[PDB]
DNA sequence: CGCTGCGTTTTTTTTTTCATGTGCCGGTCTCACACGTGCCTGGAGACTAGTAAGCGCTTCTAGTGGCGGTTAAAACGCGGTAGACAGCG
DNA sequence: GTATGAAAAAAAAAATCGCATCCCGGTGCCGAGGCCGCTCAATTGGTCGTAGACAGCTCTAGCACCGCTTAAACGCACGTACGCGCTGTCTACCGCGTTTTAACCGCCACTAGAAGCGCTTACTAGTCTCCAGGCACGTGTGAGACCGGCACATGAAAAAAAAAACGCAGCGGTAC
């Protein structure tokens, strides 16, 4: 019902990420640039994940699909069934 | 009137968030995104709550990783503000793009 | 071994991920080994670049 | 006499070496280095001519690819010269050093 | 010996020129010599491990291919 | 008219308060670690058997010197110019 | 006396000049392209056995609401310190021409070690039966977060006090 959710990654949330980043000062143009890179990254992982879901004739995406996806993408996550 | 000088809170804000580990994106928003993005690949999907969380951990870790690479490029150009050009440069040298 | 000391320092009895993060990232070898490994609920080692600090 | 202005020989030296593929390190020097570095990990080793050339074909590919990244960093600093603090930034973002 | 200096200034400049580098600080030359050595050391290490495990006293192209593939620097046109 | 210094008025810099977020102590409540119990499956035992692999011997390749010769390539150095780094708005 | 006008210099666009890179053939040599007959690895065909397709059944866990509570997001406002462009100094990095060196050739002769071929043994996969390790249930007690009260080092402000442009006034000098 809200077809453009990329926005829900709110400026403050991105600021905080950037803080953990160790960033002191943030150009305004960033947020959108970030939102975009986020979108790509999620898009890429979730594609591979759903591939894995679909390959197992499941209608439900599992935590393991997301790990198999993150491992392929070279982006390996510990603590969900690794 | 009492106010802190530009980039003083910012620095506190760093120390705060570097000491902690909690996900910094409000969870519902993030979840909604993920499903919005799942539509692009298969209609009427469903997600294990742990899957949604296994993504957010991944994304948040990536972004925080980028901004560190990003932030060293800003600093490379004797700056302190991070700018799209910096991310662009970082992704470039990483291999995320041409 | 290293993470268990992490949890002392922090005055905690149980090991949480963050103790694992602080354990791994602070050891050069383990960090080479876990180079491409995200550690859920692990966060980042405190680091602030010098040029970003105020001069006084 | 006549002489070309600082840079215009370089630009050519670029065009030349991009359009070509000959290996740009002297073959025998390189090979001595390889056996120097190999004695470390085991003495009285033997190499197939090809195996040396396989290494030399990589080292050169790598260094070339590095300088490419290096150069984009130097340029990021509104410079034209490459300097060590450009290599090091590339290699950090690449993930070769800490 | 110390064959690292055998990677003359003009050869590094040659590589940089393929890299599309117009101007080259004098420091670079020794730095490059450092990064090169790391790279050779690392590849050769794993290469010679692959040799030793087959028990051969001769390092093959396939040793070096296998290494490069491990090291994330896959090579075409020497086998494998 | 022009200067010159010297009391004035402001600016810069110092010293002391001061309002702030810190991380620091010690009492309550929660649900997560740890235990435990009982059931079940997957490891162990042991013996069978068939084949992989290791060692020696057969050959012959393809790797390691080594020998000069010529040339292209490095070395080195001098000379100047444009680009790196600081400083101003 | 005054508006005026042509020299200096600056900046710029064009034509020697020469310099290095592409196209035209002609020369030759070497490596790709292709056949030869030999070897094993692909196929043919049949049987034995299991993996997985299938339809149910079970219950999980994923969805989706209700409806307070609050924290976080959002949205303004005022100002500061950072980004950014412009300049001008100096030095370091390019360009070109001596002098030095060592690589790349096309030979040499020699040996290891690679790489293949056999024969023998000890090492695995493969049956089955039998325990116990290990996991999915249900219980409980304690670490740890959470809350709120602390001094507490702090950077931001407020309160004095050691300098740089500003008046304004005294006074000397100098032509007239
Ligand atoms: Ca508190
Ligand atoms: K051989
Ligand atoms: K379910």
């Amino acid at each position: 019902v809200l077809r453009d959710n990329i926005q829900g990654i709110t400026k403050p949330a991105i600021r905080r990420l950037a803080r953990r980043g160790g960033v002191k000062r943030i150009s305004g143009l960033i947020y959108e640039e970030t939102r975009g890179v986020l979108k790509v990254f999620l898009e890429n992982v979730i594609r591979d994940a759903v591939t894995y879901t679909e390959h197992a004739k499941r209608k439900t995406v599992t935590a393991m699909d997301v790990v198999y996806a993150l491992k392929r993408q070279g982006r390996t996550l510990y603590g969900f069934g690794g | 009137p009492h106010r802190y000088r530009p980039g003083t809170v910012a620095l506190r804000e760093i120390r705060r968030y570097q000491k902690s580990t909690e996900l910094l994106i409000r969870k519902l928003p993030f979840q909604r995104l993920v499903r919005e993005i799942a539509q692009d690949f298969k209609t009427d999907l469903r997600f294990q709550s742990s899957a949604v969380m296994a993504l957010q951990e991944a994304c948040e870790a990536y972004l925080v990783g980028l901004f560190e690479d990003t932030n060293l490029c800003a600093i490379h150009a004797k700056r302190v503000t991070i700018m799209p050009k910096d991310i662009q440069l970082a992704r470039r040298i990483r291999g995320e793009r041409a | 071994e290293l993470a268990g000391n992490a949890a002392r320092d922090n005055k905690k009895t149980r090991i949480i991920p963050r103790h694992l993060q602080l354990a791994i990232r602070n050891d050069e070898e383990l960090n080479k080994l876990l180079g491409r490994v995200t550690i859920a609920q692990g966060g980042v080692l405190p680091n602030i670049q010098a040029v970003l600090l105020p001069k006084k």
